[PDB]
């Protein structure tokens, strides 16, 4: 920064440099790098001008603007905080407004020409990178200067040619000599007195008279380039003409700085353009007699740095303030902050390039119709749309997420909120690419992942409160009729389950999955899912149900989306569907928010019962998992259930607890209509149950592989469960796991302690078993983490001896896992498999990289262990870890720990025993039978072996 | 924000570290330190089993405290001043 100017200005050069001619590859290749390195290490505060010349030139898009473009997506990727966040940037800072419009600029132009411009392999595939640079460096909530805006050749208006009226030729002579008033005005201010003769004082302009005394003869050269300059502001589009009725020290002063209407602002900026165009046309002519070569004024007045525009502006403005003070107007529009906002012309664009790309999906839908028509008109088009606007509109979205859901209300986003407009302006350009994708698969075949990604993205982060709520009736109409045909495809397939076949399997129907998702998360099924919405999907839920009666091979294998989307809507949706015995107490329902006559001309017959017959009410699922849990049947039994009814139960239950009654109601007079659900905490522990119980029943089973996503599906329901459960169910299912554990060790052991072909054959078997031993843990131990995290506080100061024997299990468990080198092969082997490191890693926001068993053990219950055991027992735990160091076996270290129990810790010894005896004695639950001698060896054991395993892990 | 437990991690010792804590306009903090575990409450639940002790377990006098008094006091300029420097000029013939 102390040297910044030249290093500007090698900066410069060394573009010069790098676009020098008659060079040998590998030298452009150098002079590249070296730009490449030093822009990456230089700030960019001192990059602007450099910037510049890259606006200027990178537009053009010819094979010479690779490495400039490669510079800009570089800079932009790394300075992404300078420019997007508002708040400073710890590391280099806010951008400038120079910057700022730099980057806007640049945006535009590189994506109009290259929307211009044929499709190239290498210009897309390089170019797309620095566009979604651009586009994420680029604060969307900025608004630019001026939205209407107009080597480098300017082209000048027809100022001589567009001949002034007379209507307004003598203001023409009047602002001409009130220049030089106002010149003389500010020598006056600056105490130069203008005097008549040559005055010493008057440094810049010595003779200095009245326009009466002065002679025309001078006062015509001096007076013309502000009659140019006016000839010209009639010339463009503009008409200037007195406001009020008329036609050498002008005191009331002329204050460019001042705020005006924005149109003529705006013009008032374009007539500074003007200025520079004539400025640079003889300019250029001067410099193409010197050799050529490109000035920073001389580069277009848009791109060019904000200061000489500052100043060309400063001019501009200075005439249009003449113009308002003394009664003036100029008549060319009314661009609105929101369409200054780069986010609002971006939308613009896509939706303008939206309804461009739904007539190119018309026409390829007509030549792919009509036999195989390789030529398009379009083509064009589908090759800059596949190439460019998907990964740009998919990086964009991604990256500015965060600002484009937060509302003006519900500000979450880092900086600003999405406007109201542009937000119904994108959910409706979102509910446009379900047109371009509705039944429409078969076109877009290789961009097909690319389309669904981003329809994902545009899925999410979409505030959809505000077009219900305040919003237009047209986006609002668009959402619903999308919706409605989703449902009626639903209806279609679910009638020939019994192209859009093609659609809705290549669809696979995970974009509904991610809406119903959102729509949850943020709780958007107050208002959002209503009315039609409700009825359409309600009779879609039936109609997946009836899927999931069907058994065909083909339900049976969309049976895990089919789910997914199940329990999402039930997340998601409005109204009780289950017991909906009460929806006319509940406000939500369509019957309570519609007419009679509404619901006669819409087909409802008044009953969620009668219109949804095929589910029953949760009480009647309820006692159907429990028979099937009681059962005991196999997985592939009856896969409906657990693959698609069970999670809409672990979606539906754990969000509509809390409205029933149960749960404490938010108000006496909201909860005086009686909650349309009246489960309860121990509805979701019985349920907790009855998965658990049928988890343990198809332990065994090998076909059981979905239990993972049921343990996914019920991490929530995990939460509420009644302390009893423990007991009940989780020491019955740890405890045939770890006797089945402990069997498949001693095999193990067993096969390597002998040594054959036969014995790797047995070790290859019982890897088959540690594989789908692993498959268990991951469907039983993931409650188990919610469970012991939730009830953490109550078995750690209650002392729950059914916690202790548990904790003695999974003990057990830890020293088969740390002892069995087998197992934690196959333990990461089943998690690269199965991507079971996501499942883990979602339990850990939501309480190989990391193993489910250690969380589960050596962290979770280990302290709830430690202080089972005592302090004075803490003081023996170092020397039987050392003991287990010298390999002794467990019985043989329980000998030597009774042979030195004599050697237990004294509360007079250190103070800090002291106080650990005074709180091991002071919680309540303690009894004076922990003394005994056999209690304390077995503790001590079992501790020392869990804390001997767990440092062997630490350190390998 | 990432999912692990640790808050800061790779701390030197430095000089030392105390207990801090500064409340806004209108605020009210108990500053429970360690003087009785009875008084320390979530502690079995958290730091008395991972192996945290209580800060000023033993420590029979109460622990001394240090407010920011926003009260401004004139104080010597620091000669390693980021802006300011004072600089003694004498033994001129004419300037004292």
């Amino acid at each position: 920064e102390h040297r910044a100017i030249m290093v500007d200005s090698m900066l410069h050069t060394v573009y010069r440099l790098s676009r020098g001619r008659s060079l040998t590859k590998a030298q452009r290749d150098v002079i590249e790098d070296c730009l490449m390195a030093l822009c990456r290490y230089i700030r960019p505060s001192m990059l602007q001008h450099l910037l510049r010349r890259l606006v200027f030139d990178v537009p053009i898009l010819n094979e010479f603007a690779k490495m400039p473009l490669k510079l800009l997506t570089n800079h932009y990727e790394r300075c992404w905080k300078y420019y997007c966040l508002p708040t400073g940037w710890a590391n280099f800072g806010v951008t400038s407004e120079e910057e700022l419009h730099l980057t806007r600029k640049l945006f535009w132009g590189i994506f109009d020409s290259l929307a211009h411009k044929k499709y190239d392999q290498e210009l897309y595939r390089m170019a797309m990178p620095c566009l979604c640079a651009i586009a994420g460096a680029l604060p969307p909530d900025y608004v630019d200067a001026s939205y209407s805006s107009k080597n480098f050749d300017p082209r000048p208006v027809e100022t001589l040619n567009v001949i002034i009226p007379e209507k307004l030729d003598s203001f023409i002579n009047k602002f001409a000599e009130y220049t030089h008033e106002k010149w003389a005005f500010d020598k006056i201010q600056n105490n130069w007195s203008y005097g008549e003769n040559v005055d010493e004082e008057l440094k810049t302009h010595p003779m200095l008279r009245p326009y009466k005394t002065f002679s025309e003869k001078d006062k015509e050269i001096y007076r013309w380039p502000i009659k140019e300059s006016l000839k010209a502001m009639i010339a463009w589009e503009w008409t200037i003409e007195k406001a009020r009725e008329g036609e050498y020290n002008p005191q009331p002063p002329d204050l460019s700085g001042v705020t005006l209407s924005r149109e003529l602002q705006a013009m008032a900026e374009q007539l500074a353009e003007n200025y520079h165009n004539t400025w640079g046309r003889k300019k250029k002519q001067e410099l193409e007699a010197k050799g050529g070569g490109t000035h920073p004024l001389l580069v277009p007045y848009d791109t060019l740095t904000a200061k000489e525009k500052a100043r060309d502006r400063e001019k501009a403005q200075e005439l249009l303030k003449f113009l308002q003070m003394n009664g003036y107007a100029v008549t060319r529009l009314d661009t609105s902050s929101i369409e200054k906002r780069f986010a609002f012309g971006f939308l613009q664009q896509l939706l303008r390039w939206m309804d461009i790309s739904q007539e190119f999906i018309a026409h390829l839908e007509a030549v792919v119709s009509s036999g195989r028509v390789e030529k398009s008109p379009h083509e064009q088009e589908i090759k800059f749309f596949a190439k460019i606007l998907l990964p740009l509109i998919n990086q964009y979205f991604t990256n500015h997420c965060l600002y484009f859901l937060s509302t003006p209300a519900k500000v979450l986003g880092s900086g600003g909120h999405a406007s109201n407009k542009e937000k119904e302006m994108i959910t409706s350009l979102f509910c446009k690419l379900a047109a371009l994708v509705r039944h429409r698969v078969s076109l877009f075949g290789t961009d097909a992942p690319a389309v669904v990604n981003c329809l994902h993205i545009l899925a999410r982060s979409l505030d959809a409160r505000t077009v219900m709520k305040s919003g237009p009736e047209i986006v609002k109409a668009g959402l619903r009729s999308f919706f409605e045909s989703a449902s009626e495809d639903i209806e279609k397939m679910v009638e020939n389950l019994r192209q859009n076949l093609t659609y809705t399997t290549v669809a696979l129907l995970p974009v509904l999955t991610t809406l119903f998702q959102h729509i949850a998360q943020h709780q958007f099924g107050d208002d959002v899912i209503l009315d039609d919405v409700q009825v359409s999907c309600y009779r879609t839920l039936c109609s997946i149900y009836s899927l999931g009666t069907t058994k065909n091979t083909y339900v049976e294998k969309l049976r895990p989306a089919l789910g997914e989307c199940l329990a999402r809507l039930a997340a998601a949706m409005p109204v009780a569907f289950l017991e909906p015995q009460l929806n006319e107490y509940n406000a939500c329902s369509v019957y309570t928010t519609k007419s009679p006559r509404e619901r006669a001309i819409l087909g409802l017959p008044n009953s969620v019962e009668e219109m949804c017959p095929d589910i029953p009410v949760l009480d009647r699922l309820m006692a159907d998992i429990g028979g099937l849990a009681e059962s005991g049947a196999r997985y592939t039994e009856m896969p409906h259930v657990i693959e698609i009814t069970l999670p809409m139960l672990c979606s539906y239950l754990p969000r509509w607890w809390e409205r029933g009654p149960e749960a404490p109601p938010p108000a006496l007079p909201a909860g005086a209509p009686p909650p349309c659900t009246a489960v309860t905490s121990d509805h979701l522990n019985s349920l907790l149950g009855n998965i658990l119980r049928i988890i343990v029943n198809n332990l065994g089973i090998d076909e059981a592989t979905w239990m993972k996503r049921l343990a996914v599906f019920a991490q929530p329901i995990v939460s509420r469960a009644r302390p009893e459960l423990l007991h009940s169910h989780f020491i019955p299912t740890i405890g045939r796991l770890r006797k089945r554990a402990g069997k498949v060790v001693a095999e193990e052991e067993q096969l390597r302690l002998e040594a054959k072909a036969e014995a790797e054959e047995g070790e290859l078997l019982v890897r088959d078993e540690f594989s789908v031993l692993c498959r268990d843990l991951y469907a039983l131990y993931p409650l188990l983490i919610r469970y012991v995290d939730n009830n953490r506080a109550h078995w750690l100061t209650e002392p729950n001896a059914n916690a202790e024997e548990l904790f003695r299990m999974v003990g057990e468990i830890f020293i088969y896992w740390s002892k069995s080198h087998n197992f934690k092969r196959e333990e990461q082997n089943f998690v690269v498999q199965n991507e079971i490191n996501n499942m883990s890693f979602l339990t850990a926001d939501s309480k190989s990289v990391q193993t489910s068993l250690i969380v589960a053990t050596l962290k979770k219950m280990l302290p709830i262990g430690l202080n089972m055991c005592a302090p004075t027992d803490q003081d023996l735990i170092m020397l039987a870890k050392t003991r287990y160091a010298l390999k002794d076996t467990d019985e043989e270290v329980r000998e030597f720990l009774q042979n030195n129990l004599h050697l237990q810790g004294k509360v007079e010894g250190s103070p800090s025993l002291r106080w650990q005896m005074a709180l091991y004695r002071g919680l309540p639950g303690r009894e004076e039978d922990a003394d005994d001698p056999e209690k304390i060896v077995r503790r001590v054991q079992e501790v020392s072996a869990v804390l001997y395993h767990l440092e062997q892990t630490e350190h390998p | 924000d990432s999912g692990s437990e640790t808050a800061f991690r790779e701390i030197e010792i430095g000089d030392g570290f105390l207990p801090v804590c500064s409340l806004g306009p209108g605020q009210v903090g108990h500053l429970n330190l360690g003087q009785d575990v009875s008084s320390l409450r979530f502690f079995a639940i958290c730091g008395l089993q991972e192996g945290f002790e209580p800060f000023a377990i033993n420590m029979q006098r109460p622990v001394t405290t240090w407010f920011s008094k926003s009260l401004p006091q004139f104080e010597p300029v620091p000669p390693e001043h980021p802006h300011y420097e004072v600089a003694r000029m004498d033994g001129t013939v004419d300037t004292p």
